[PDB]
Protein backbone atom coordinates (compact mmCIF):
# COMPACT_ATOMS: atom_id res chain seq x y z
CA UNK A 1 0.00 0.00 0.00
CA UNK A 2 1.26 3.16 -1.17
CA UNK A 3 -0.40 5.16 2.07
CA UNK A 4 2.29 2.76 3.69
CA UNK A 5 4.88 2.87 1.62
CA UNK A 6 4.92 7.15 1.09
CA UNK A 7 4.96 7.04 5.38
CA UNK A 8 7.48 5.18 5.85
CA UNK A 9 9.38 7.03 3.28
CA UNK A 10 8.56 10.46 4.24
CA UNK A 11 10.12 9.14 7.81
CA UNK A 12 13.24 8.30 6.34
CA UNK A 13 13.61 11.48 3.70
CA UNK A 14 13.07 13.48 7.27
CA UNK A 15 16.05 12.03 9.20
CA UNK A 16 18.29 12.87 6.24
CA UNK A 17 17.07 16.39 5.30
CA UNK A 18 17.03 17.62 9.20
CA UNK A 19 21.03 16.08 9.81
CA UNK A 20 22.45 15.96 6.26
CA UNK A 21 25.36 14.15 5.17
CA UNK A 22 29.00 16.42 4.70
CA UNK A 23 32.06 15.82 3.52
CA UNK A 24 32.32 12.25 2.78
CA UNK A 25 34.78 12.31 0.21
CA UNK A 26 38.10 14.03 -1.22
CA UNK A 27 38.81 15.12 -4.41
CA UNK A 28 42.34 13.06 -4.70
CA UNK A 29 40.42 10.08 -3.59
CA UNK A 30 39.60 10.11 -7.56
CA UNK A 31 41.06 10.15 -10.84
CA UNK A 32 39.30 12.09 -13.61
CA UNK A 33 39.09 10.50 -16.45
CA UNK A 34 36.35 12.72 -18.97
CA UNK A 35 33.83 15.32 -19.55
CA UNK A 36 30.12 13.55 -19.77
CA UNK A 37 28.37 16.75 -20.01
CA UNK A 38 28.49 20.63 -19.20
CA UNK A 39 26.48 22.43 -17.46
CA UNK A 40 25.80 26.54 -16.25
CA UNK A 41 28.70 26.59 -13.32
CA UNK A 42 30.39 23.51 -13.82
CA UNK A 43 30.65 19.89 -15.87
CA UNK A 44 30.07 16.48 -15.01
CA UNK A 45 33.11 13.99 -15.29
CA UNK A 46 33.35 10.33 -15.39
CA UNK A 47 35.90 9.45 -12.43
CA UNK A 48 37.79 6.34 -10.98
CA UNK A 49 37.86 5.95 -7.37
CA UNK A 50 41.25 5.07 -6.48
CA UNK A 51 40.47 2.74 -3.38
CA UNK A 52 37.39 1.02 -4.71
CA UNK A 53 37.60 1.02 -8.64
CA UNK A 54 34.39 1.48 -9.16
CA UNK A 55 33.27 4.77 -11.86
CA UNK A 56 31.06 7.30 -10.73
CA UNK A 57 29.83 10.67 -12.12
CA UNK A 58 31.08 13.73 -10.46
CA UNK A 59 29.44 17.17 -10.78
CA UNK A 60 31.88 20.12 -10.08
CA UNK A 61 30.45 23.23 -9.48
CA UNK A 62 32.47 26.56 -9.59
CA UNK A 63 31.36 28.17 -5.94
CA UNK A 64 31.76 31.77 -7.73
CA UNK A 65 30.08 31.16 -10.87
CA UNK A 66 27.46 29.73 -8.67
CA UNK A 67 27.29 32.77 -7.17
CA UNK A 68 27.62 34.84 -9.69
CA UNK A 69 24.39 33.18 -11.58
CA UNK A 70 22.98 33.64 -7.94
CA UNK A 71 21.94 30.10 -7.08
CA UNK A 72 23.56 29.34 -4.05
CA UNK A 73 20.29 28.23 -2.18
CA UNK A 74 19.50 26.58 -5.07
CA UNK A 75 22.49 25.02 -5.11
CA UNK A 76 22.35 24.21 -1.21
CA UNK A 77 18.74 22.93 -1.79
CA UNK A 78 19.75 20.27 -4.41
CA UNK A 79 22.49 18.87 -2.81
CA UNK A 80 20.80 18.73 0.93
CA UNK A 81 17.88 17.24 -1.37
CA UNK A 82 19.60 14.56 -2.95
CA UNK A 83 21.11 12.97 0.00
CA UNK A 84 18.07 12.50 1.59
CA UNK A 85 16.34 11.04 -0.75
CA UNK A 86 15.85 7.25 -1.95
CA UNK A 87 13.83 5.80 -5.35
CA UNK A 88 14.64 3.20 -7.73
CA UNK A 89 14.41 5.63 -10.48
CA UNK A 90 16.45 8.73 -8.60
CA UNK A 91 20.28 8.82 -9.40
CA UNK A 92 22.28 7.92 -6.20
CA UNK A 93 24.12 10.26 -4.85
CA UNK A 94 27.51 8.30 -3.24
CA UNK A 95 29.90 11.21 -2.13
CA UNK A 96 30.07 15.23 -1.80
CA UNK A 97 32.49 17.30 -0.38
CA UNK A 98 34.01 20.61 -1.30
CA UNK A 99 37.46 22.52 -1.71
CA UNK A 100 38.64 26.02 -1.56
CA UNK A 101 37.45 26.53 -5.02
CA UNK A 102 34.30 24.19 -5.81
CA UNK A 103 31.78 21.86 -4.58
CA UNK A 104 31.66 18.14 -5.68
CA UNK A 105 28.54 15.80 -6.31
CA UNK A 106 29.53 12.37 -6.82
CA UNK A 107 26.67 10.25 -8.15
CA UNK A 108 26.54 6.71 -9.48
CA UNK A 109 27.15 6.69 -13.11
CA UNK A 110 24.46 5.75 -15.48
CA UNK A 111 26.40 5.04 -18.61
CA UNK A 112 23.28 4.51 -20.96
CA UNK A 113 23.78 8.31 -21.87
CA UNK A 114 20.99 11.20 -21.99
CA UNK A 115 17.15 10.52 -23.06
CA UNK A 116 17.86 13.41 -25.27
CA UNK A 117 20.35 11.99 -27.32
CA UNK A 118 18.47 8.52 -27.95
CA UNK A 119 15.40 10.44 -28.73
CA UNK A 120 16.68 12.96 -31.13
CA UNK A 121 18.55 10.03 -32.33
CA UNK A 122 16.12 7.67 -33.21
CA UNK A 123 13.29 10.66 -34.03
CA UNK A 124 10.88 9.55 -31.92
CA UNK A 125 9.80 6.93 -29.16
CA UNK A 126 6.55 4.37 -29.76
CA UNK A 127 3.99 4.61 -27.47
CA UNK A 128 4.54 1.64 -25.53
CA UNK A 129 8.52 3.05 -25.36
CA UNK A 130 7.17 6.73 -24.34
CA UNK A 131 4.94 5.27 -22.02
CA UNK A 132 7.52 2.70 -19.90
CA UNK A 133 9.21 6.34 -19.60
CA UNK A 134 6.67 7.97 -18.44
CA UNK A 135 5.09 5.34 -15.88
CA UNK A 136 8.59 5.69 -14.42
CA UNK A 137 8.29 9.60 -13.84
CA UNK A 138 4.64 10.12 -12.83
CA UNK A 139 6.14 7.28 -9.86
CA UNK A 140 9.10 9.31 -9.43
CA UNK A 141 6.76 12.51 -8.84
CA UNK A 142 4.17 10.76 -6.53
CA UNK A 143 7.57 10.02 -4.58
CA UNK A 144 9.29 13.67 -4.62
CA UNK A 145 5.30 15.70 -4.10
CA UNK A 146 4.65 13.40 -1.02
CA UNK A 147 7.46 14.88 0.79
CA UNK A 148 6.87 18.19 -0.05
CA UNK A 149 9.36 18.90 -3.28
CA UNK A 150 9.05 20.22 -5.91
CA UNK A 151 11.13 19.13 -9.23
CA UNK A 152 10.40 21.77 -11.76
CA UNK A 153 13.28 20.59 -14.20
CA UNK A 154 12.01 17.67 -16.14
CA UNK A 155 12.69 17.02 -19.89
CA UNK A 156 14.93 14.82 -21.67
CA UNK A 157 18.39 16.14 -20.89
CA UNK A 158 17.76 15.43 -17.30
CA UNK A 159 16.95 11.71 -17.46
CA UNK A 160 19.50 9.61 -17.37
CA UNK A 161 19.77 5.82 -18.95
CA UNK A 162 20.83 3.08 -16.73
CA UNK A 163 22.12 -0.22 -18.11
CA UNK A 164 18.61 -1.92 -17.97
CA UNK A 165 16.93 0.60 -19.88
CA UNK A 166 15.21 1.91 -16.75
CA UNK A 167 15.21 6.06 -16.03
CA UNK A 168 17.36 8.05 -13.60
CA UNK A 169 16.54 11.28 -12.96
CA UNK A 170 19.46 13.57 -12.28
CA UNK A 171 20.22 17.07 -11.47
CA UNK A 172 18.02 18.25 -8.83
CA UNK A 173 19.40 22.39 -9.35
CA UNK A 174 15.84 23.61 -9.52
CA UNK A 175 14.19 21.15 -6.81
CA UNK A 176 12.88 22.95 -3.93
CA UNK A 177 11.40 21.59 -0.45
CA UNK A 178 8.17 23.68 -0.16
CA UNK A 179 4.80 24.04 1.03
CA UNK A 180 2.04 25.85 -0.78
CA UNK A 181 3.27 27.85 -2.93
CA UNK A 182 6.71 29.69 -4.91
CA UNK A 183 7.36 32.22 -7.03
CA UNK A 184 10.73 31.58 -8.44
CA UNK A 185 10.95 32.19 -12.90
CA UNK A 186 12.81 28.98 -13.40
CA UNK A 187 13.01 26.05 -15.70
CA UNK A 188 13.53 25.57 -19.61
CA UNK A 189 11.32 27.72 -21.49
CA UNK A 190 9.65 25.17 -23.21
CA UNK A 191 8.58 22.77 -20.56
CA UNK A 192 7.50 25.67 -18.65
CA UNK A 193 3.88 25.81 -16.87
CA UNK A 194 1.85 28.96 -18.11
CA UNK A 195 1.20 29.78 -14.49
CA UNK A 196 5.29 30.42 -14.21
CA UNK A 197 5.50 32.25 -16.92
CA UNK A 198 2.65 34.75 -15.92
CA UNK A 199 4.26 35.03 -12.81
CA UNK A 200 1.63 33.98 -10.58
CA UNK A 201 3.03 31.73 -7.91
CA UNK A 202 2.62 28.42 -8.29
CA UNK A 203 3.07 24.44 -6.91
CA UNK A 204 4.08 21.04 -7.57
CA UNK A 205 1.05 21.18 -10.62
CA UNK A 206 3.89 22.50 -12.90
CA UNK A 207 6.05 19.34 -12.27
CA UNK A 208 2.22 17.26 -14.16
CA UNK A 209 2.54 20.23 -16.76
CA UNK A 210 6.06 19.11 -17.64
CA UNK A 211 5.32 15.52 -17.82
CA UNK A 212 2.58 16.43 -20.50
CA UNK A 213 5.47 18.29 -22.33
CA UNK A 214 7.67 15.10 -21.78
CA UNK A 215 5.32 12.53 -22.87
CA UNK A 216 4.68 14.98 -25.98
CA UNK A 217 7.95 15.05 -26.43
CA UNK A 218 8.61 11.34 -26.45
CA UNK A 219 5.71 10.49 -28.32
CA UNK A 220 6.11 13.28 -31.05
CA UNK A 221 9.81 13.64 -31.54
CA UNK A 222 9.34 17.16 -31.15
CA UNK A 223 8.17 19.74 -28.21
CA UNK A 224 4.42 20.79 -28.46
CA UNK A 225 5.33 24.28 -28.09
CA UNK A 226 8.06 25.22 -29.74
CA UNK A 227 10.10 29.02 -31.73
CA UNK A 228 13.19 30.53 -31.68
CA UNK A 229 12.74 32.48 -28.99
CA UNK A 230 11.16 31.64 -25.85
CA UNK A 231 9.10 34.73 -25.89
CA UNK A 232 7.49 32.94 -28.84
CA UNK A 233 7.73 29.71 -26.53
CA UNK A 234 6.12 31.66 -24.45
CA UNK A 235 3.02 32.97 -26.09
CA UNK A 236 2.19 29.48 -27.28
CA UNK A 237 2.36 28.23 -23.75
CA UNK A 238 0.26 30.90 -22.84
CA UNK A 239 -1.99 30.26 -25.50
CA UNK A 240 -2.62 26.19 -24.69
CA UNK A 241 -3.65 25.78 -27.86
CA UNK A 242 -2.12 22.09 -28.76
CA UNK A 243 -1.66 20.32 -32.02
CA UNK A 244 -0.88 16.45 -31.89
CA UNK A 245 0.56 14.70 -34.79
CA UNK A 246 -1.47 12.72 -36.63
CA UNK A 247 -0.11 9.42 -35.68
CA UNK A 248 -0.98 10.20 -31.78
CA UNK A 249 -3.97 7.61 -30.24
CA UNK A 250 -6.88 8.93 -28.91
CA UNK A 251 -5.95 8.24 -25.65
CA UNK A 252 -2.79 9.97 -25.70
CA UNK A 253 -4.49 12.91 -27.01
CA UNK A 254 -6.71 12.71 -24.23
CA UNK A 255 -4.46 12.21 -21.76
CA UNK A 256 -2.22 15.42 -23.04
CA UNK A 257 -5.29 17.57 -23.12
CA UNK A 258 -5.30 16.97 -19.29
CA UNK A 259 -1.80 17.29 -18.54
CA UNK A 260 -1.70 20.21 -20.95
CA UNK A 261 -4.08 22.28 -19.07
CA UNK A 262 -3.65 25.33 -18.74
CA UNK A 263 -6.49 25.16 -15.76
CA UNK A 264 -4.96 24.12 -12.98
CA UNK A 265 -8.84 23.04 -11.25
CA UNK A 266 -8.89 20.95 -14.12
CA UNK A 267 -5.04 19.81 -14.71
CA UNK A 268 -4.77 15.85 -14.05
CA UNK A 269 -2.04 15.35 -11.06
CA UNK A 270 -3.79 18.40 -8.88
CA UNK A 271 -7.23 17.34 -8.90
CA UNK A 272 -8.83 15.66 -5.54
CA UNK A 273 -7.64 12.17 -6.60
CA UNK A 274 -4.30 13.19 -7.18
CA UNK A 275 -1.65 11.16 -9.32
CA UNK A 276 -4.37 8.32 -9.49
CA UNK A 277 -6.32 9.96 -12.57
CA UNK A 278 -3.45 9.87 -14.29
CA UNK A 279 -2.33 6.06 -13.05
CA UNK A 280 -5.85 5.24 -14.03
CA UNK A 281 -6.19 6.98 -17.50
CA UNK A 282 -6.85 4.94 -20.44
CA UNK A 283 -3.27 5.53 -21.99
CA UNK A 284 -2.07 3.69 -18.54
CA UNK A 285 -3.90 0.67 -18.51
CA UNK A 286 -1.42 -1.82 -20.16
CA UNK A 287 0.96 -0.58 -17.10
CA UNK A 288 1.70 -2.69 -13.69
CA UNK A 289 2.73 0.20 -11.90
CA UNK A 290 3.90 -2.09 -9.29
CA UNK A 291 6.05 -4.00 -11.73
CA UNK A 292 7.47 -0.99 -13.03
CA UNK A 293 8.36 -0.15 -9.55
CA UNK A 294 10.21 -3.10 -8.80
CA UNK A 295 11.73 -3.04 -11.97
CA UNK A 296 10.20 -6.15 -13.46
CA UNK A 297 9.32 -4.64 -16.95
CA UNK A 298 11.31 -5.28 -19.99
CA UNK A 299 12.82 -2.22 -20.85
CA UNK A 300 12.02 -1.64 -24.97
CA UNK A 301 15.37 -0.35 -25.18
CA UNK A 302 18.95 -1.56 -23.70
CA UNK A 303 21.85 0.79 -24.29
CA UNK A 304 25.30 -0.53 -25.89
CA UNK A 305 28.02 -0.72 -22.75
CA UNK A 306 30.96 -2.20 -23.21
CA UNK A 307 33.62 -1.53 -19.51
CA UNK A 308 32.41 -0.22 -16.95
CA UNK A 309 33.75 3.29 -18.16
CA UNK A 310 32.42 3.47 -21.43
CA UNK A 311 31.26 6.79 -22.56
CA UNK A 312 29.85 6.04 -26.02
CA UNK A 313 26.30 6.78 -25.17
CA UNK A 314 27.72 10.42 -24.43
CA UNK A 315 28.89 13.08 -26.73
CA UNK A 316 32.08 14.70 -26.37
CA UNK A 317 33.00 17.32 -24.84
CA UNK A 318 35.94 20.10 -24.67
CA UNK A 319 38.64 19.49 -21.71
CA UNK A 320 39.70 21.98 -18.77
CA UNK A 321 41.95 20.95 -15.83
CA UNK A 322 40.07 21.30 -12.76
CA UNK A 323 41.83 24.44 -10.64
CA UNK A 324 41.68 24.72 -7.10
CA UNK A 325 42.80 27.66 -5.78
CA UNK A 326 45.21 28.17 -2.55
CA UNK A 327 42.41 31.17 -1.29
CA UNK A 328 38.71 29.78 0.19
CA UNK A 329 36.02 30.88 -2.02
CA UNK A 330 32.98 31.40 -0.97
CA UNK A 331 33.26 29.48 2.50
CA UNK A 332 30.09 31.37 4.32
CA UNK A 333 27.91 30.67 1.93
CA UNK A 334 28.25 27.13 1.40
CA UNK A 335 29.24 25.83 5.02
CA UNK A 336 26.31 23.21 5.27
CA UNK A 337 27.58 21.84 1.98
CA UNK B 1 5.57 20.25 -41.97
CA UNK B 2 5.71 20.18 -37.91
CA UNK B 3 8.77 17.95 -38.18
CA UNK B 4 10.68 19.66 -40.81
CA UNK B 5 9.97 23.16 -38.78
CA UNK B 6 11.12 21.67 -35.68
CA UNK B 7 14.20 20.58 -37.09
CA UNK B 8 15.34 23.48 -38.85
CA UNK B 9 14.68 25.30 -36.09
CA UNK B 10 17.33 26.45 -33.35
CA UNK B 11 16.35 24.60 -30.45
CA UNK B 12 17.30 21.34 -31.21
CA UNK B 13 19.93 20.44 -29.09
CA UNK B 14 20.61 20.40 -25.69
CA UNK B 15 18.77 23.16 -24.33
CA UNK B 16 19.39 25.41 -21.20
CA UNK B 17 17.41 26.91 -18.74
CA UNK B 18 16.53 30.08 -17.22
CA UNK B 19 16.53 31.14 -13.48
CA UNK B 20 17.32 34.07 -11.58
N1 LIG C 1 25.08 10.43 -12.63
C1 LIG C 1 25.45 10.72 -13.90
N2 LIG C 1 25.91 9.77 -14.77
C2 LIG C 1 26.26 10.03 -16.05
N3 LIG C 1 26.18 11.27 -16.58
C3 LIG C 1 25.81 12.33 -15.79
C4 LIG C 1 25.33 12.10 -14.40
N4 LIG C 1 24.88 13.28 -13.93
C5 LIG C 1 24.99 14.17 -14.95
N5 LIG C 1 25.53 13.59 -16.05
C6 LIG C 1 25.79 14.16 -17.41
O1 LIG C 1 26.14 15.53 -17.25
C7 LIG C 1 25.12 16.38 -17.84
C8 LIG C 1 25.01 17.66 -16.99
O2 LIG C 1 24.61 17.28 -15.67
P1 LIG C 1 23.61 18.27 -14.86
O3 LIG C 1 22.33 18.32 -15.62
O4 LIG C 1 23.53 17.80 -13.44
O5 LIG C 1 24.48 19.65 -15.00
P2 LIG C 1 24.40 21.13 -14.36
O6 LIG C 1 25.74 21.52 -13.81
O7 LIG C 1 23.20 21.15 -13.49
O8 LIG C 1 24.13 22.08 -15.71
P3 LIG C 1 22.65 22.57 -16.35
O9 LIG C 1 21.72 22.83 -15.21
O10 LIG C 1 22.91 23.85 -17.11
O11 LIG C 1 22.22 21.43 -17.23
C9 LIG C 1 23.88 15.47 -17.83
O12 LIG C 1 22.83 15.93 -18.71
C10 LIG C 1 24.54 14.18 -18.26
O13 LIG C 1 24.91 14.26 -19.66
CA1 LIG D 1 20.68 19.75 -16.42
CA1 LIG E 1 21.23 22.15 -12.99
Amino acid sequence: SVKEFLAKAKEDFLKKWETPSQNTAQLDQFDRIKTLGTGSFGRVMLVKHKESGNHYAMKILDKQKVVKLKQIEHTLNEKRILQAVNFPFLVKLEFSFKDNSNLYMVMEYVAGGEMFSHLRRIGRFSEPHARFYAAQIVLTFEYLHSLDLIYRDLKPENLLIDQQGYIQVTDFGFAKRVKGRTWTLCGTPEYLAPEIILSKGYNKAVDWWALGVLIYEMAAGYPPFFADQPIQIYEKIVSGKVRFPSHFSSDLKDLLRNLLQVDLTKRFGNLKNGVNDIKNHKWFATTDWIAIYQRKVEAPFIPKFKGPGDTSNFDDYEEEEIRVSINEKCGKEFTEF
Amino acid sequence: TTYADFIASGRTGRRACIHD
